C-alpha cells in the first residue's frame, strides 16, 4: 500500500502479524524489545523505538 | 572528328617511353579506328601501363606473351609436371627460387581485400606443390588505390581514365554488352542504404522459400476472435497442465532450500581431509612460512651487472661460450674473494650468492662447484687457448674498458678451487615432481597476527611467481619422480633481517611448471615445498596485503548487531579469501557466482524447478571440496541461527551476497588457449545438430544444391510448426504462428502499449576468418617472408657482392613487427618487447627467411651420400614423414625421439655436410652450411639433424562479343554487387568467424565479420536502433529510461508489488532470421510526417542475407578433431561422419549472430514482451509494466485487493506466472532457471533493490580495482586507478580499502624506473575530496599534504586570489598572458607573482622547492607489450574528438613494463636516450633544509647541479592547479582547512545515506565549441595543426569568458587536463557515504 511501507518491519522482512508502528517504518514485538534491550532507546543510529 | 581523336589518339604523343621499350602496344594502338577495337586496345594499354610500372618497383621482367606457369619453368630446363596453370604478372627467377607477383589497384576499402585473398590464394596453392622440384616460390602482390605510375603523372584525371567512360556510354549502339563495371572501375568515387537499385532477379528456390515464411503470418485479425482463443487457452492450460503438477515454477520453503544446499555443495563422500592445508600443494609452504621453521656483496653484484651486460650485447659467436667465458670470470672473482677477505664464505658470503654448493650466475640462474668446473676442463683442454682467443673479442670490440680487473684471466687456480669446492660439501634441492599426519593447527586457534602473516607470505611468494616470467625467452641451461637439483634457476624473496627465501624453477616462458620454494635462514637450507601453478594467474595479491584484510574486516563489521557470529565469522571468511587466491580456476567462479541465485530464492517466494541443478558444478582436485563446504557453511552460519534467528537480515543479505560476488578474486581470462577455443566450437554446433539443420561446405558463391535447398526448407517447416495446445515446452526451439499472429495484429491497430507511433523517418589489415586470436595469420607470414627476402634480396646487389648478411636481417624483421618507438640497443628493446609464443612466430620466421636466401644463390643427383647414416637404427622407417605425410622437413617432430636419437646420428667426421669454421657474416651459397656447424657447436642438436636433412637434399617426392569474362585487368572490379537472389549478393555468402570473448561466468561466442559484411550488418542494427528508439519501454541503447526503471524497481520493491526477476535463456542460438523476417513482413510503423506505410523491403532482401551466411570452422579445432582418435564429444561425432574431404563451413537456419543481430531482437523481445503484458492484464486483475533489455527484464506486477489473512485465492499466482512462462515458451523467449518471482528484492543489470535502500557490492568494486591495473605510462595509470576509485568510492565503500588501493598502485609503479613523483597516482589519506572535487583538487590536496605547515602553499593561493579577483573584479584587468605561459614556468611563475606585488627576497625563495621530471624534453621511450603489426599534449585528444578482437594478459603486462623502465627509456634534447639509473646517481646528496620535509621527493636547488635540466618547480605547478579548478569549481578552494570540532557523537558504522555533490558552481555556462575558435584568436593559428575534420565555415562562434587563462595552462602544462574534463559530464553524481565520513571531514569554508 501507499501509507506506511507495505505492512512488514524493517528489522526482520518476513513478520506481519499485530506489530506496532514507528517513525517511518513498523516494528515486530520480538523486535522491539530485542532492539529495547540490545543497545540503547535507539538503534547504532535513528530509525527505530518510540516509547511503549 | 568523333571525340576520339580529340585528346586520346593525340594525347597519346605527350607520355613519356622512359622505360622498357619503345612503342609495343602504342603502334597497336595508333592502327584501329572502329571504337569496339579503339576501346578494348584502349584500357589494355593502361593496365600494361600500371602493371610494368608495378613490376620494375619490385624489379621483375613483365610476363610478355601471357604464358603459364610450366611453360615459363620449362624455359630454363626445369622439367615440372601438370600444375594449377596460374598466369603471372610477372616472374624472377634467380636459380631455384622465383619470385611471382601480381598487381592489382581497387579503389574501395570493401573489395580490396576481396581481390587480395584471392589472388594470395590462387598464388599460395601453387606453393605445395612445386616439391617435384624442390623450388621455394616466393609471392608477391602489390594492390593500390590510384593509377599513380611513374611515367605520366599527374594530369591523368583528364586522360583516358575519365573521357574512355565518355566514349562508351555515347557510342553503345556497334555490339558490346554494357557494364556498370566499367563506369564503377574507370571512374572514381570516394554506400548506405536504399539497395534497391540492384536487379533482383529470382529463382525455384526462392518461392518455396517464401511458402514457409509467410503462410500463416496475416496479423490483421480482429480483437474478439484473439480474446476468445486466449480465454480457452488459459482454460486448457489449467485442466492439463497446472493442477496436475506440470507446472515450471514453484513455491519456495525456508528450509528445503538449506536442507538440499548442503546435499549440493557439502561432499559428505570424499576422501578428502578436513583441514585446507593438506589438500593444497601451495597451501601448506604459506603456512609453513608462516611460522619461523655490504662491504663484500657490493663487490659481487656490481660484477654480475657488468656480466649480464656483456650477456646482453652479442659478443662471442655460440649462446654457449658467452655463458663459460662468464662462469669462468665469476668462478676466478670466487677464488679471490675466498682468500682476501677474512668474513669468508662460511660468515658473510651466505647471504644470497651461494645457496651451499651452488653458486649465483648471470640471468638469475643457478650453477653447482664441481660440475662447472668439470664443464670448463672439458672443453679448454682440447681447444688449447680459448681465453687470450676469447677475451681479445672483449679487448678490441666491446667499449673497451671492461670494467673491471685481474678476474678475467687465463687457466684458473683449481689447487685451491678444490679447497673451495671441499669447504662446500653439500645441500643440494630435490625439486620433486609427482599424507595424514595433522601437523597443521587449526586455523580458528592461530592468533590475528599469524592471520595476517599468512597474508603476507602469500604476497611475497605471488611476486616471486610474476617476476618468475622476466627470464628471457631464448635462454637455456648448460648441463640441460623427483629429481636432484644440478642447476636451475632462482627468484630469491626477502622476509626478515636474516631469513631469505627461495624459488627453485627450471624452464622459462609463460605457462605453468614446477617450483619449490626452500629457505636459507643463516646459510643453512631448508625444505618447504613444491607445487605447480600457473603463474600469471597470481597477479591480484602481489602488494594488496591490508586491501584484503581490511575488506574482510568491513564484512565482519557489517555483522554489528551480535557478538559471537561476528567472533565466529571471522576466521571462515578469511581462510575462504585465502583458500579462493591460492587456488584460482574457472570452477570456483562458477560455483560462487551461483550462489546469489540461492540466496535471491531464499529471499524472494517463488522459484524455478531446476534451480539447484544449476547451482552444482562438478568437481576436480580435491580443493574445491574444501572451498565449496566452507561457501556452503558459511551460509548456514548467517542465517538459520536460533531463536533471533533471522533478525537484522538486510545486513545478512548483503553479506552473503557480497560472499558470493567474491569470484571476481578469481581472473578474469582463460586458463587454456586450445581448450576454450574446442570449447566454443561444441557450443556453436550443439544447437544446431540437435535441431538437424547443418549443412556442411555450401558451394559459396551463392547457388545451392538440390538437398542444401531441401534441409534447409525442413528446417523452415520444423521451426514455424509449434501447436498452440502441446506440451513441447521451454526445451525445443520454434514459434507457434497463432499466438505471433495474435500479437502482430495487436500491434498494428494500436491496443498494446508501444505503437507505431514512429517519430524520426528510420532511413536516415585484411584478416583471415579461419585463424582468428592467432598472433600471425598464413598471409601475414608470407607477407613477411616476401617482404625480407624481397628488401634484402636486392640491398647486397646495388652494394656489396651478395658477401654481406649480418644480424641487421633480425633488425629488418623487428622494425617490420614492432613497428618503431639503433643496431644492438635498440634491436634488444624490440627483442625484449615479445612475448614467448610471438618470440616463437619471430624464430619461425627467421630461420625460413635464412633458409630461403640460403637458397637464393646460384654462383644434383649424383651423389647422395648419407644424411643420418645407414647402419644406425633408422635409415627411413619414421623420417618417412618428408615424402607423404607432414609435407615439408620443417616440421619433423621430434616428441617419441626424446633426447639422444638425435646425436647419436650426429656422428660423422666432420665431411662436407659440415663446414670448418663457424662464421659470422658468412656468404649465400655457403649459409646452411654454417648453419649446421653452428648447431652443431651449440649442443643444440635436433635443429643440426633438420639442417643436415635440408643439406642431404630431402624435401624433394623423389624428384631427383567480346567483354564478356575478360577479367584480366587491373581494375576490372568483378567483386561489386550488381545482382541479388534471395540468399546472394552476386559476390558470396556473408562469411563470419569464430572466437570468444572471456566473461567471468563462462566464455560467451563472439562473431566476427568480413569487410562487406560489417556494413550490411550497420545498415540493419541502425534501423532497428532508430525503430526502437522511438518506442518506450527498451533499455538496451539509453539511460533516461534506465534511470526510470531503477525508480519505479525501488518504488515496487519498498510499497509491496510482485517484483519478478527474469532471465531468458540461449537468446543468442535460438533464436534466427527467419523469424525477423516473418515478424516484419506485417508490421506497419506510420511515418512521422505524412504517415504513409515503410517500404520495409530493403531489410527484408538483408535478412535473408543474414539466413542464409556461412561460418569458417577454426582451424585451431579443425586440426584438434582430426588429431583425436587416431583412427567422444557431440561437435566431434558431426566431424568424423562426414564423407567430405574435411568440413569448414556451417551453414544453418538457426543462431543469429552473438551480438550481430541484437537491436532487431531487443525490437521482437519489447513487442511480445507488451503481448504478455497485454495477455496477463486481460486473463487477471494484475496490471503489468517490464523493461526488456534484450536479454532480461524486470516486470514490476501489482495486485489490486486482497490484502488480508485467509486467502485461499491469492495464493494461488503459480497458474498465472506459469501460463507467463509457457506463452513465453510459445513465442520463442524460454526462460531460465536462473529467474525468481517475488517480493522483498528486485533485480536489473545486477542492482539488487531492496526494501530499505540497495546493496551496494563491495567486493565488486575492489576486485574490479585490483586487477585492473593495464600500463602505458605511470600518469596514465595514475588517472585511471582515479576514475576506478572515484566511481567505487559512489557506492558505498569506505575510504579505507580506497586509500590502500591508491597505495597498492603507488608501490606497484615503483617497483620500476620511477622513484616518487609529487603528483603521484592518486591521495592517499583522503576524506572528502571526492564529493565536491575533481582530480585537480584531489592533487592540490597531495601538494598541500607535502607542505605541512600551510604557510608555504599560502603566499600561493593568495596570489592565485589576487590573479582571479582581478581577471572579474575591477581596477586591474588581464588580457595579454599566453606569452607568459608558453615561455617555460619559471620565469612565468615569477611574472604572474610580480602581478601580485612582491619582493626579490621573496619571489626567489619560493622558486626554491623543486622535483625532477622525467618527461621534460618529451615522453619515455619504452615500447611494451602489445600486438604484431597492430607535438602538444590535448591537440591530439581534440583531433580524436572532432571525428567524433584478440585479448592478452595483465601479469605479461608489468612484466614488460618492468623490462621497458631499465632500458634506455629517458629522453635528453638532441637524442641519445639514457637510463634513470644514471639522472638519480648524480644527484648530490644534502640535508639542504628543504630536503628535509618530505626527503627525495621535494629537492633544493643546490642539490640538482649535474643534472638540472630534469628539474621542474612545484608551486607553479601548485598555483596552476588552483587556477584551473577555480575556473570549474568554486571559490572556495582559496581558503585554510581547520578540524569540524570532532565531538562525541554516536559512532555508527551502518547509517548510510545519499549525498548530493554541493559547491560544483562553474562560471562558463555550456562548453564544448567555444575552446577551438579560442584556440585561434589567442593561441598561434595552428588550427591547421593537422587540420583534420573540419568544422571551419561548414560545420563559429565564441567568447567565453575564463578560457584565455585556461586554456593555455593546459596547453603548456602536461598533467593538468581540465579541458578533457569540461567537455564532459560527471560519472556518478548521486554519492552514498557514511555519517561519520561527512562528521570528520575537512570544513574548507568559502570566507570564513
Ligand atoms: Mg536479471
Ligand atoms: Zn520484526
Ligand atoms: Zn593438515
Amino acid at each position: 500500500s501507499s501509507l506506511y511501507g507495505r505492512y512488514n518491519c524493517k528489522c526482520c522482512w518476513f513478520a506481519d502479524t499485530n506489530l506496532i508502528t514507528c517513525n517511518d517504518h513498523y516494528l515486530c514485538l520480538r523486535c522491539h524489545q530485542v532492539m529495547l534491550r540490545n543497545s540503547d532507546l535507539c538503534n547504532i543510529c535513528w530509525k527505530p523505538l518510540p516509547t511503549t | 572528328m568523333e571525340e576520339s581523336v580529340n585528346e586520346i589518339k593525340t594525347l597519346i604523343r605527350k607520355h613519356f617511353p622512359e622505360r622498357q621499350e619503345l612503342a609495343y602496344q602504342r603502334d597497336i594502338f595508333l592502327s584501329q579506328h572502329h571504337p569496339s577495337s579503339l576501346l578494348l586496345e584502349g584500357f589494355k594499354l593502361l593496365s600494361s601501363l600500371v602493371e610494368l610500372e608495378s613490376c620494375e618497383a619490385h624489379a621483375c621482367q613483365i610476363n610478355s606473351d601471357q604464358k603459364f606457369v610450366d611453360v615459363i619453368l620449362s624455359d630454363h630446363g626445369i622439367l615440372c609436371p601438370t600444375l594449377p596453370k596460374v598466369i603471372p604478372d610477372g616472374f624472377k627467377l634467380t636459380g631455384k627460387t622465383l619470385i611471382l607477383l601480381e598487381t592489382f589497384v581497387r579503389v574501395n576499402p570493401d573489395e580490396f581485400e576481396r581481390k587480395w585473398k584471392s589472388d594470395m590464394s590462387k598464388l599460395l596453392n601453387l606453393k605445395s606443390d612445386l616439391l617435384r622440384v624442390g623450388i621455394t616460390l616466393v609471392p608477391v602482390v602489390d594492390g593500390r588505390s590510384s593509377y599513380s605510375n611513374r611515367f605520366l603523372a599527374d594530369w591523368v584525371v583528364e586522360r583516358v581514365r575519365w573521357l574512355l567512360i565518355d566514349i562508351l556510354k555515347k557510342s553503345k549502339f556497334i555490339e558490346e554488352q554494357e557494364y556498370q563495371r566499367l563506369i564503377h572501375s574507370l571512374s572514381n568515387t570516394k554506400g548506405l542504404e536504399n539497395i534497391e537499385c540492384l536487379k533482383k532477379n529470382s529463382l525455384g528456390y526462392d518461392e518455396r522459400l517464401n511458402e514457409s515464411l509467410f503462410v500463416g503470418v496475416r496479423g490483421d485479425i480482429r480483437e474478439s476472435v484473439i480474446r476468445e482463443e486466449l480465454i480457452k487457452l488459459r482454460f486448457w492450460f489449467k485442466k492439463e497442465i497446472f493442477d496436475k503438477q506440470l507446472g515450471k515454477f514453484k513455491f519456495s520453503q525456508k528450509s528445503n532450500l538449506i536442507n538440499d544446499l548442503i546435499l549440493l555443495g557439502s561432499h559428505k563422500d570424499s576422501d578428502v581431509p578436513s583441514c585446507p592445508f593438506c589438500a593444497n600443494k601451495l597451501m601448506d609452504v604459506v603456512y609453513s612460512i608462516a611460522l619461523h621453521p655490504d662491504a663484500v656483496e657490493r663487490c659481487y653484484l656490481q660484477a654480475l651487472s657488468v656480466c649480464n651486460k656483456v650477456k646482453g650485447l652479442k659478443v662471442f659467436n655460440t649462446r654457449r661460450n658467452t655463458l663459460l667465458f662468464l662462469d669462468l670470470v665469476l668462478l676466478n672473482l670466487l677464488c679471490d674473494l675466498f682468500k682476501t677477505y677474512d668474513g669468508a664464505i662460511v660468515r658473510l658470503r651466505n647471504a644470497g650468492i651461494v645457496v651451499g654448493q651452488m653458486l649465483m650466475l648471470v640471468n638469475d640462474r643457478l650453477l653447482d662447484i664441481l660440475e662447472a668446473i668439470k664443464l670448463i676442463r672439458k672443453k679448454l683442454m682440447t681447444s688449447p687457448k680459448w681465453v687470450q682467443m676469447c677475451s681479445r673479442t672483449l679487448k678490441n670490440s666491446h667499449q673497451d674498458l671492461w670494467l673491471q680487473l685481474e678476474k678475467l684471466i687465463k687457466h684458473p687456480d683449481m689447487d685451491n678451487l678444490m679447497i673451495l669446492a671441499q669447504v662446500l660439501v653439500s645441500d643440494r634441492p630435490v625439486m620433486r615432481y609427482t599424507e595424514k599426519i595433522c601437523r597443521h593447527q587449526p586455523f580458528s586457534s592461530l592468533v590475528e597476527g599469524e592471520q595476517k602473516k599468512l597474508f603476507r607470505i602469500l604476497s611475497s611468494i605471488s611476486l616471486a611467481l610474476v617476476n618468475s616470467m622476466k627470464t628471457s625467452f631464448s635462454s637455456r641451461l648448460l648441463i640441460n619422480g623427483n629429481v636432484r637439483l644440478r642447476e636451475c634457476y632462482v627468484q630469491r624473496f626477502h622476509l626478515t633481517k636474516n631469513t631469505f627465501g627461495l624459488l627453485f624453477y627450471q624452464k622459462t616462458g609463460e605457462k605453468s611448471r614446477c617450483y619449490s620454494i626452500y629457505l636459507s635462514t643463516n646459510g643453512v637450507l631448508e625444505e618447504q615445498g613444491s607445487f605447480y601453478c600457473d603463474p600469471k594467474r597470481f597477479f591480484l595479491p602481489i602488494f594488496s596485503e591490508d586491501v584484503l584484510i581490511e575488506m574482510c574486516e568491513e564484512m565482519t563489521s557489517w555483522l554489528d548487531f551480535s557478538h559471537e557470529l561476528m567472533t565466529m565469522t571471522r576466521p571462515i571468511l578469511r581462510l575462504l579469501v585465502l583458500a579462493v587466491l591460492c587456488s584460482p580456476s574457472k570452477r570456483n567462479q562458477t560455483f560462487l557466482q551461483g550462489l546469489r541465485y540461492f540466496l535471491m530464492a531464499y529471499a524472494n517466494q517463488i522459484h524455478h524447478v531446476d534451480l539447484m541443478s544449476k547451482l552444482r558444478v562438478d568437481c576436480m582436485s580435491g580443493s574445491e571440496v574444501l572451498i565449496q563446504r566452507m561457501a556452503v557453511e558459511l551460509f548456514q552460519i548467517i542465517l538459520s541461527e536460533g531463536e533471533d534467528a533471522d533478525l537484522y537480515f538486510a545486513r545478512r543479505f548483503k553479506y552473503l551476497l557480497n560472499v558470493s560476488y567474491l569470484c571476481h578474486l578469481v581472473t578474469k581470462e582463460t586458463p587454456d588457449r586450445l581448450t576454450d577455443q574446442i570449447k566454443c566450437f561444441e557450443k556453436f554446433v550443439e544447437p544446431k545438430v540437435k535441431f538437424g539443420c547443418v549443412v556442411v561446405n555450401p558451394p559459396l558463391n551463392g547457388s545451392l544444391t538440390l538437398e542444401q535447398e531441401d534441409t534447409m526448407i525442413r528446417g523452415l517447416d520444423r521451426f514455424f510448426s509449434k501447436e498452440a495446445k502441446t506440451s513441447s515446452d521451454t526445451q525445443i526451439p520454434g514459434v507457434c504462428k497463432e499466438i505471433l499472429s495474435f500479437c502482430i495484429s495487436l500491434f498494428n491497430r494500436g491496443r498494446l502499449k508501444v505503437t507505431g507511433e514512429l517519430k524520426s523517418n528510420p532511413y536516415r589489415v585484411i584478416p583471415k576468418l579461419d585463424e582468428l586470436g592467432n598472433i600471425l595469420s598464413v598471409y601475414d607470414k608470407e607477407k613477411l617472408v616476401s617482404t625480407c627476402v624481397s628488401t634484402m634480396a636486392e640491398r647486397f646487389k646495388t652494394k656489396g657482392r651478395y658477401n654481406l648478411d649480418p644480424d641487421s636481417m633480425d633488425y629488418l624483421i623487428l622494425k617490420n613487427l614492432t613497428g618503431l618507438v639503433t643496431n644492438q640497443e635498440e634491436l634488444s628493446v624490440m627483442y625484449e618487447s615479445l612475448t614467448e609464443d610471438q618470440v616463437r612466430a619471430f624464430e619461425g620466421i627467421r630461420n625460413d627467411v635464412q633458409m630461403t636466401l640460403a637458397k637464393m644463390a646460384n654462383s644434383e643427383s649424383l651423389e647422395l651420400l648419407w644424411a643420418p647414416f645407414g647402419v644406425m637404427r633408422e635409415i627411413k622407417a619414421e623420417v618417412s614423414m618428408h615424402e607423404v605425410k607432414d609435407f615439408d622437413p620443417d616440421v619433423f617432430r621430434s616428441d617419441v625421439y626424446k633426447e639422444l636419437c638425435d646425436t647419436v646420428y650426429l656422428s660423422p667426421y666432420k665431411l662436407t655436410y659440415f663446414l670448418e669454421a663457424p662464421q659470422d657474416i658468412c656468404p649465400l651459397g655457403l649459409l646452411l652450411k654454417n648453419l649446421t656447424t653452428i648447431a652443431y657447436q651449440e649442443e643444440e642438436f635436433f635443429e643440426c639433424f633438420k639442417y643436415l636433412l635440408i643439406q642431404g637434399h630431402y624435401d624433394q617426392k623423389l624428384g631427383s562479343f567480346t567483354n564478356a569474362a575478360l577479367r584480366n585487368l587491373c581494375f576490372y572490379s568483378d567483386d561489386s554487387p550488381t545482382e541479388f537472389t534471395s540468399i546472394s549478393s552476386n559476390t558470396g555468402n556473408l562469411k563470419f568467424g569464430l572466437s570468444y570473448k572471456e566473461q567471468v561466468g563462462s566464455n560467451r561466442e563472439l562473431y566476427v565479420g568480413d569487410l562487406n559484411t560489417k556494413l550490411m550488418t550497420r545498415l540493419v542494427e541502425d534501423f532497428s536502433e532508430a525503430v526502437g528508439s522511438s518506442m518506450r519501454y527498451t533499455c538496451l541503447n539509453s539511460e533516461k529510461e534506465f534511470e526510470r526503471a531503477i525508480c519505479d524497481m525501488k518504488m515496487a520493491v519498498n510499497n509491496g508489488d510482485l517484483s519478478c526477476s527474469y532471465d531468458h535463456s540461449k537468446w543468442g542460438p535460438t533464436m534466427s532470421p527467419a523469424l525477423f523476417l516473418s515478424f516484419l513482413h506485417t508490421l506497419e510503423l506510420k511515418n512521422p510526417r505524412d504517415r504513409t506505410k515503410v517500404n520495409l523491403e530493403p531489410v527484408m532482401n538483408i535478412l535473408k542475407w543474414h539466413l542464409h551466411k556461412v561460418v569458417e570452422v577454426p582451424i585451431n579445432v579443425a586440426e584438434a578433431y582430426c588429431v583425436g582418435k587416431l583412427k567422444g564429444e557431440e561437435f566431434f561425432h558431426q566431424y568424423l561422419q562426414s564423407r567430405d574431404q574435411v568440413p569448414s563451413h556451417i551453414m544453418s537456419v538457426l543462431d543469429m549472430g552473438q551480438g550481430i543481430l541484437h537491436n532487431t531482437s531487443d525490437l521482437y523481445g519489447l513487442i511480445t514482451e507488451q503481448f504478455l503484458c497485454y495477455a496477463l492484464d486481460l486473463l487477471y486483475d494484475v496490471i503489468p509494466v517490464t523493461y526488456t533489455s534484450s536479454d532480461d527484464q524486470v516486470s514490476l506486477i501489482k495486485i489490486p485487493c486482497l490484502s488480508d489473512e485467509k486467502c485461499q485465492d491469492r495464493t494461488e499466482l503459480l497458474e498465472m506466472v506459469c501460463f507467463h512462462e509457457f506463452l513465453s515458451s510459445k513465442l520463442n523467449k524460454f526462460i531460465s532457471p536462473k529467474s525468481v518471482i517475488g517480493t522483498f528484492v528486485a533485480e536489473f543489470k545486477s542492482r539488487f533493490f531492496v526494501m530499505g535502500e540497495e546493496t551496494p557490492l563491495l567486493t565488486k568494486f575492489v576486485s574490479a580495482a585490483l586487477h585492473n591495473v593495464k600500463c602505458k605510462t605511470p600518469t596514465q595509470l595514475s588517472e585511471t586507478i582515479d576514475t576506478i576509485c572515484d566511481q567505487c568510492i559512489a557506492n558505498g565503500v569506505s575510504t579505507h580499502i580506497v586509500s590502500k588501493i591508491s597505495i597498492r598502485v603507488n608501490q606497484l609503479i615503483r617497483y620500476s624506473g620511477y622513484r616518487e613523483t609529487p603528483f603521484g597516482a592518486i591521495e592517499e589519506q583522503d576524506v572528502k575530496d571526492w564529493v565536491d572535487g575533481s582530480r585537480g583538487y584531489r592533487l592540490q590536496r597531495k601538494i598541500e599534504a607535502i607542505f605541512s605547515d600551510d604557510k608555504e602553499t599560502m603566499f600561493i593561493r593568495n596570489c592565485a586570489r589576487k590573479v582571479f579577483n582581478d581577471i572579474k573584479r575591477g581596477k586591474i584587468f588581464e588580457e595579454n598572458l599566453i606569452n607568459l605561459i608558453s615561455r617555460g614556468g619559471d620565469e612565468a611563475l615569477s611574472g604572474f607573482l610580480q602581478y601580485a606585488g612582491c619582493s626579490e627576497d621573496e619571489i626567489r625563495q619560493t622558486l626554491d622547492y623543486r622535483w625532477v621530471n622525467l618527461a621534460s624534453f618529451g615522453d619515455l621511450r619504452l615500447v611494451l607489450r602489445t600486438k604484431l603489426m597492430t607535438m602538444p599534449t590535448l591537440i591530439k585528444t581534440i583531433q580524436s574528438r572532432l571525428s567524433r578482437a584478440f585479448q592478452s594478459s595483465v601479469a605479461s603486462g608489468f612484466i614488460g613494463f618492468c623490462k621497458s623502465m631499465g632500458s634506455k627509456c629517458v629522453r635528453d634534447g638532441k637524442g641519445g636516450f639514457l637510463y634513470i639509473k644514471d639522472i638519480f646517481t648524480r644527484i648530490i646528496p644534502c640535508l639542504c633544509g628543504i630536503c628535509e620535509r618530505k626527503p627525495k621527493v621535494i629537492y633544493c636547488q643546490k642539490s640538482l647541479q649535474e643534472v638540472n635540466q630534469f628539474s621542474k618547480p612545484i608551486l607553479w605547478d601548485y598555483f596552476s592547479l588552483v587556477l584551473t579548478n577555480a575556473c570549474e569549481l568554486g571559490e572556495w578552494v582559496f581558503s585554510a582547512v581547520k578540524s569540524p570540532q570532532a565531538p562525541l557523537v554516536l559512532c555508527n558504522k551502518n547509517f548510510f545515506w545519499a549525498v548530493k555533490p554541493k559547491a560544483v558552481r562553474q562560471i562558463e555556462d555550456q562548453l564544448g565549441m567555444n575552446h577551438v575558435l579560442h584556440s585561434i584568436r589567442r593561441n598561434y593559428p595552428k588550427l591547421f595543426e593537422e587540420h583534420l575534420a573540419p568544422f571551419m565555415n561548414d560545420l563559429d562562434s565564441g567568447r567565453l569568458k575564463f578560457l584565455d587563462v585556461c586554456v593555455a595552462l593546459d596547453m603548456m602544462n602536461e598533467n593538468l587536463g581540465i579541458i578533457s574534463h569540461l567537455l564532459k559530464v560527471r560519472d556518478n553524481n548521486v554519492y552514498i557515504v557514511k555519517q561519520s565520513d561527512c562528521a570528520s571531514a575537512h570544513v574548507r569554508q568559502s570566507e570564513y
